[PDB]
């Protein structure tokens, strides 16, 4: 059994995982208590009794999010021991969650994930859900992810860090958190799927067409994204691409591992009636210049490779025809080294939606994953923001007073700068 | 559970704290007796961070009431929600500092701060985890200002990690009720900025005009001023004590509002400021609420933002609102108030939506800005100080209490230093 | 050859002058003899382009693909074969300037095992800067008794740790505050400090020895700040003048990043010191109108030593090893940055007692 | 031999570095001992505050208490017991720097009868700055010969009285103008001047004697011509190394300033203003406002070294001008 586990940390990630597991239970027909009136073997750990506990440990320095899932219907699904709490969060400080608080907390989660790995027949990887600007999403996760590489590393850790919103930085110190976490993630990051909240807002305005969508609505979009992403493992399909193949398919370079997610059927129910939900139309939708989950210009970005998690009533034959036209599209640009990265994880399992789910339920779906150099500009602006703040040493006192060092800040800066050079070098 | 302990100093501090705990009890449905009669069990979710349960639903407010004249506390006994305190907490003196900071710091104030520290620390280990100290007092009188500084020194040395969210009423620019307040406030803020990390500027005439004109009040009784500051004070921590989509705490804002150690004074605020019956002439909504929260008319001190720049802002938005509309609103204010905005630090905002709104009020926010507009306030205070210092105007009261003009000169120098920092970073 | 020796010796004297005369901040990069165990574990490469310029090549695996020539030019670069006298001959003219009536401050910057105590304390083996400068100062004092100047020495020992000021001379827990003097706004003193009048070098040795046991009793030594203030007053009865000078021996803590083997609060205080120092020195390089001297106790205590009438030294104790190569080169970057820094003009203290 | 003078070259170079680091413009005060014809002259109360400061007091108690403090600090103070070697001890580093490609200015300042002339010219019994400088210069050139450096001395003698330049080496009166040098816009030259080439100290001694004779000194004979004129003697050093090039061009400008006592002051006041502006690091220096400052413009730059002597008469009747000279000197130390 190709069983895999997921971990959740920070305000962003615990709710993300909750919505993700909502769809997982929806397609596994499992109740919040954990009974299914198979496909959950990889995720929901069916015990001796009728209890399918999904492999998901939710650990945050702030216990409020653990309390929210405890009050959440999936209180039974989310094993209470898997729900690791804390006292103070990590502020907006990677150093706080990397050298003072999360530094000892990771060990407790290490026991949780390693015991889950013992129960697991064949661990595939780690679905870490978090943000970049988040203090716990930065230091705690970066130390947790790097410790996972120390513990195993062989497992295809599928990093899922929410890209920090550029237009509005929820944290004024988001740049530091983002660059510092990548400084301690890029080296151990097997394949980091990237999603920006602002891009989801734009999708909820151009496709979902929701005037007032809460974060739960963003999590619902991510829920469908990860449902299609792991659909290959949970459900058989024409071509099942797992986390191991995801790494080979998405990341072609040891440092170049930041593909942006993309869901074709993110249109509203009315838009679903407006469209014919054609395989070709949704292929174009998942390759539209404004479906990238990160604030980047895909047309100007060379795509290392695109992984389409096609699912539902779709055949690779129609996908090949549709993607062939997209390959000819001049707007779609791939790196000269790999200009034919059109590998598609075609599956024959129709995507379900949570009752009341914002995303329209479509008979077919495709989770396009494009590792493009367009995100180099996004990494550049993140580095630039950190540079101007670090230039006059702003908020550095907090980090250094939490185990950070100005030398490490400079290392993070050159690491990100070198990553941009790697991106453009892959493009040309 | 990251509890917080409350300190009261001076009659202003005691009265504002009284109304503050009344407001909190309203929030958590706490009877004046101490027994819980609210309906939302979520009121008991973090009730421990303020109300330590004693016995049978009787929750002791975690309050320390300190003064050198018994009259205020006697009123507290007579006043409702006074008997709700455990009477052991009312640790007070008899003579009175007499609006003399030196008296409040070496005379009766010394003995009482010495006498209460034991009680407050006992309450401290009575709690599980601690965050900080609110020295709810004022700089108007020598007592609360002095003993508070004596206490803050003891509080800081014994609990340096704790972040002291002390609230103070800055001496009015026009209403100099205390003739020696230039000397007093200055002596206080010397030691404060030496130790503290977050103060506030509240002007009696500022709230006077606010209630007169924005609120349409005719009798600005101190009750209104106490209620206004108490409401803002509650909103500061509602993110901590209550769940929300994006939860913050004292630590978040503590590490977010201070680019530098010393530069740690802030201007608070709240919204909306609807009048007695203005419900018709506008329609209550979060756009208009944001619109009228960031204007100088909705400030808190006489510090006009028309002479300073918002270095950082920490808007909380207690309730349920739209992350988008706040994003575009901060965008718009950044565009229009870029002049009154630190260009050196971009992307400065701390949206921290907290789900539960205030009582009977659907929508609310508490503005907290580190605007570089205090330097004029410190300038006028330093001017008053030096004007009363050229002739040592009524210096005999202080010098006679075993004190020297040495510290007066040093405090004036440090206040000049704060002015220098504010102007230097506002310009640069 | 005799004329050749005179010429080269005169030029060597000019070398000593220019360094301090121009300065005004003498950043010194001294490379200690690499420890054999740490050598065979892992070591980096260094080449001295001249006596004052060092290039810490490394360029092995990560420095190979990420960085180039680590050539950094300074005031003086010391070989691992350099002796205590070799680093001390350049301190002697500055000690002469201090006894002339100038304030002098000394910093020892480095990580754990760098050799900061071997510079200042001198280490049990041989002697260090402190005993050598004591002997030199006493010799110059008797020389100026032959010149008619009577000098008194005041010694104050202070230790800075976890933001709490500790008196190295007394074990009693006392509340320390640092404050500018009433006579002048520039000079700053510390209240309730154990002040003693030095009578002879023997008593000074005894008190230094006791203070060093108190320091060791208080791995805190590698991570705690030691401040020594030696105040000298020179009375000339015939001239009716008083010459006032101060010597500030400061032992900095390890500048290493937290990594794993570190505690929270001590690391936070070290970050206070290093970050506030970096910010204020950068502002000085920036020619900023205001320099925030009152963010940390360190810069406030040495406000005269950093922004007043004083001449201050940088000693960059660097371990020439690849494991610490990144921290070492960061130290060299900061040392070059402060080499570019400027000190407020020092002022010789002359006070005529005619009135 | 070669290594000896190579070390000497490095040594003298860093010596000029120390000199520039000092800031040059060094001010010194010299006091002349009373003569046999001035034993019946009222002196001043000279109490010596060390060898770097001196203050003067009037004997008149009615006036002593009415002037307050008269303390003035210097880099070095010369007493009447100081011999000419003591004054020359601080000229030799400047001459060595001049040999290195730097411009040196030697100035003597004070009232008539202070001793400026014998500070610069001196007597046959005790030579002044000029003979010691030329002897040391020729010895240095003889030393430089061993490393291949070929030094040629070009001496020019000129006098400035009323902002008009006069040549002291020829009686053929001409019109001489101050003009910017052809190969250097910062360097200066004066046209029609007799630029003789010095071969030995005897030749320059003869040239100085001829210049003095043609000067027609009247400092004491009517107090008309010599007492109100500037005696500017320029020594130029042009050293050329074979197979090394890298020529060193330096000049020595020893100027005997005219009397500073109250009555031309047109050049003296401009020189004072130029020196004060140089001490203040002023962006614009009024070099062209006078002939004397314009002539010495290339020799008053940042790299150039300026030397100042303040000679004062220790007499009561000279007190009112001695205090003015000491105040002018104190405009430098503060
Ligand atoms: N999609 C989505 N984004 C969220 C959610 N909650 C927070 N975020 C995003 O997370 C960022 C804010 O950081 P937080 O997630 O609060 O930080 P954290 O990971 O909890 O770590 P701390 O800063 O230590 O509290 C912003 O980009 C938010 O938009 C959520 O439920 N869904
Ligand atoms: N906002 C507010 N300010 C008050 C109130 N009562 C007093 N003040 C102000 O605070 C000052 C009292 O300072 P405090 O330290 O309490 O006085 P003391 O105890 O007599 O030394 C007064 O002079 C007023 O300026 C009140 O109820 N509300
Ligand atoms: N020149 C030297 N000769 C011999 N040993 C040295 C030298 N310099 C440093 N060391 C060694 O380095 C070690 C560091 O000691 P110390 O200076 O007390 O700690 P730190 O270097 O961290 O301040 C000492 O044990 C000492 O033996
Ligand atoms: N150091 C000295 N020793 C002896 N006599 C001196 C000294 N200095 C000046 N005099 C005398 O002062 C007289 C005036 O000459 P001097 O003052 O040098 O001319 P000037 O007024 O041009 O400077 C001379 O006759 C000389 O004898
Ligand atoms: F090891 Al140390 F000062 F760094 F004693
Ligand atoms: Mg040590
Ligand atoms: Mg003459």
């Amino acid at each position: 059994m190709r069983e895999c586990i997921s971990i959740h940390v920070g305000q962003a990630g615990v709710q993300i995982g909750n919505a993700c597991w909502e769809l997982y239970c929806l397609e596994h027909g499992i109740q919040p208590d954990g009974q299914m009136p198979d496909s959950f073997n990889t995720f929901f750990s069916e015990t001796g009794a009728g209890k399918h506990v999904p492999r998901a440990v939710f650990v945050d320095l702030e216990p409020t999010v653990i309390d929210e899932v405890r009050t959440g219907t999936y209180r039974q699904l989310f094993h209470p021991e898997q729900l690791i709490t804390g006292k103070e969060d990590a502020a907006n400080n990677y150093a706080r969650g990397h050298y003072t608080i999360g530094k000892e907390i990771i060990d407790l989660v290490l026991d949780r994930i390693r015991k889950l790995a013992d129960q697991c027949t064949g661990l595939q990887g780690f679905l870490v859900f978090h943000s970049f600007g988040g203090g716990t999403g930065s230091g705690f996760t970066s130390l947790l992810m790097e410790r996972l590489s120390v513990d195993y590393g062989k497992k295809s850790k599928l990093e899922f860090s929410i890209y920090p919103a550029p237009q509005v930085s929820t944290a004024v110190v988001e740049p530091y958190n983002s660059i510092l976490t990548t400084h301690t993630t890029l080296e151990h990051s097997d394949c980091a799927f990237m999603v920006d909240n602002e891009a989801i807002y734009d999708i909820c305005r151009r496709n979902l067409d929701i005037e007032r969508p809460t974060y739960t609505n963003l999590n619902r979009l991510i829920s469908q994204i990860v449902s299609s992403i792991t659909a290959s493992l949970r459900f058989d399909g024409a071509l099942n691409v797992d986390l191991t193949e995801f790494q080979t398919n998405l990341v072609p370079y040891p440092r170049i591992h930041f593909p942006l997610a993309t869901y074709a059927p993110v249109i509203s129910a009315e838009k679903a009636y407006h469209e014919q939900l054609s395989v070709a139309e949704i292929t174009n939708a998942c390759f539209e210049p404004a479906n990238q989950m990160v604030k980047c210009d895909p047309r100007h970005g060379k795509y290392m490779a695109c992984c389409l998690l096609y699912r539902g009533d779709v055949v690779p034959k129609d996908v090949n025809a549709a993607i062939a036209t997209i390959k000819t599209k001049r707007s779609i640009q791939f790196v000269d080294w790999c200009p034919t990265g059109f590998k598609v994880g075609i599956n024959y399992q129709p995507p379900t939606v949570v009752p009341g789910g914002d995303l329209a339920k479509v008979q077919r779906a495709v989770c396009m994953l494009s590792n493009t150099t367009a995100i180099a500009e996004a990494w550049a602006r993140l580095d630039h923001k950190f540079d101007l703040m670090y230039a006059k040493r702003a908020f550095v006192h907090w980090y250094v007073g939490e185990g950070m060092e100005e030398g490490e800040f400079s290392e993070a800066r050159e690491d990100m700068a070198a990553l941009e050079k790697d991106y453009e070098e892959v493009g040309v | 559970m990251r509890e917080i302990v409350h300190i009261q100093a001076g009659q202003c501090g005691n009265q504002i704290g009284a109304k503050f705990w009344e407001v909190i009890s309203d929030e958590h449905g706490i009877d004046p007796t101490g027994t819980y009669h609210g309906d939302s069990d979520l009121q008991l979710d973090r009730i421990s961070v303020y109300y330590n349960e004693a016995t049978g639903g009787k929750y002791v407010p975690r309050a320390i009431l300190v003064d050198l004249e018994p009259g205020t506390m006697d009123s507290v006994r007579s006043g409702p929600f006074g008997q709700i305190f455990r009477p052991d907490n009312f640790v007070f003196g008899q003579s009175g500092a007499g609006n003399n900071w030196a008296k409040g710091h070496y005379t009766e104030g010394a003995e009482l701060v010495d006498s209460v520290l034991d009680v407050v620390r006992k309450e401290a280990e009575s709690c599980d985890c601690l965050q900080g100290f609110q020295l709810t007092h004022s700089l108007g009188g020598g007592t609360g200002s002095g003993m508070g500084t004596l206490l803050i020194s003891k509080i800081r040395e014994e609990y340096p990690d704790r972040i002291m969210n002390t609230f103070s009423v800055v001496p009015s620019p026009k209403v100099s009720d205390t003739v020696v307040e230039p000397y007093n406030a200055t002596l206080s803020v010397h030691q404060l900025v030496e130790n503290t990390d977050e103060t506030y500027c509240i002007d009696n005439e500022a709230l006077y005009d606010i209630c007169f004109r924005t609120l349409k009040l005719t009798t600005p009784t101190y009750g209104d001023l106490n209620h206004l500051v108490s409401a803002t004070m509650s909103g500061v921590t509602t993110c901590l004590r209550f769940p929300g989509q994006l939860n913050a705490d004292l630590r978040k804002l503590a590490v977010n509002m201070v680019p530098f150690p010393r530069l740690h004074f802030f201007m608070p605020g709240f919204a909306p400021l609807t009048s007695r019956g203005s419900q018709q002439y506008r329609a209550l909504t979060v756009p208009e609420l944001t619109q009228q929260v960031f204007d100088a008319k909705n400030m808190m001190a006489a510090c006009d933002p028309r002479h300073g720049r918002y270095l950082t802002v920490a808007a909380v938005f207690r309730g349920r609102m739209s992350m988008k509309e706040v994003d575009e609103q901060m965008l718009n204010v950044q565009n229009k108030n870029s002049s009154y905005f630190v260009e050196w630090i971009p992307n400065n905002v701390k949206t921290a939506v907290c789900d539960i709104p205030p009582r009977g009020l659907k929508m609310a926010v508490t503005f907290i800005g580190n605007s570089t507009a205090i330097q004029e306030l410190f300038k006028r205070i330093s001017e008053q100080f030096t004007a009363m210092f050229r002739r040592k105007a009524f210096l005999h009261w202080y010098t006679g209490e075993g004190m020297d003009e040495m510290e007066f000169t040093e405090a004036e120098s440090n206040m000049n230093d704060l002015v220098s920092e504010y102007q230097q970073y506002q310009d640069a | 050859k005799e004329q050749l020796f005179q010429s080269n010796m005169e030029r060597k004297e000019l070398h000593n002058t220019v360094m301090d005369l121009r300065g005004n901040i003498r950043v010194f990069c001294r490379i200690r003899p690499p420890l054999e165990s740490e050598e065979n574990r892992m070591c980096c490469t260094w080449t001295y382009h001249d006596e004052s310029t060092v290039e810490l090549q490394s360029i092995d695996a990560q420095a190979k693909s990420k960085m180039g020539q680590q050539i950094f030019s300074f005031d003086q670069v010391f070989h691992p074969l350099s002796s205590q006298s070799d680093i001390f001959e350049m301190v002697s003219p500055l000690i002469q300037s201090a006894l002339d009536g100038y304030n002098i401050c000394i910093f020892a910057y480095g990580q754990t095992g760098s050799g900061k105590t071997y510079t200042m304390d001198g280490v049990p083996e041989s002697v260090g800067v402190i005993p050598r400068t004591v002997d030199l100062l006493f010799d110059s004092i008797r020389g100026y008794r032959n010149l008619g100047w009577e000098y008194e020495i005041k010694a104050t020992f202070l230790e800075i740790k976890n933001e709490v000021l500790y008196d190295l001379l007394s074990n009693e827990q006392k509340d320390m505050e640092i404050r500018m003097a009433k006579n002048n706004k520039n000079d700053i003193y510390v209240s309730n400090i154990t002040e003693e009048t030095v009578l002879d070098p023997n008593h000074l040795r005894h008190l230094m020895h006791t203070a060093k046991m108190n320091r060791a009793t208080a791995e805190r030594s590698s991570r705690s700040h030691a401040v020594t203030k030696l105040e000298l007053i020179g009375r000339h009865a015939e001239k009716q003048e008083i010459s006032v000078g101060s010597i500030n021996l400061v032992d900095l803590a390890g500048s290493e990043s937290p990594k794993t083997s570190t505690r929270m609060t001590e690391t936070k205080n070290i970050n206070r010191s290093l970050s506030e120092l970096t910010n204020v020195i950068l502002a000085l390089l920036q020619k900023q109108d205001h320099i925030p001297y009152r963010n940390s106790k360190l810069t406030h205590l040495l406000m005269p030593s950093l922004g007043g009438n004083s001449k201050t030294l940088m000693f960059i104790n660097v371990s020439p090893f690849q494991d610490c190569f990144q921290e070492s080169v960061k130290s060299l970057r900061f040392a070059a940055s402060v080499n570019s820094c400027k000190m407020t003009k020092a002022k010789r203290n002359r006070y005529l007692n005619n009135s």
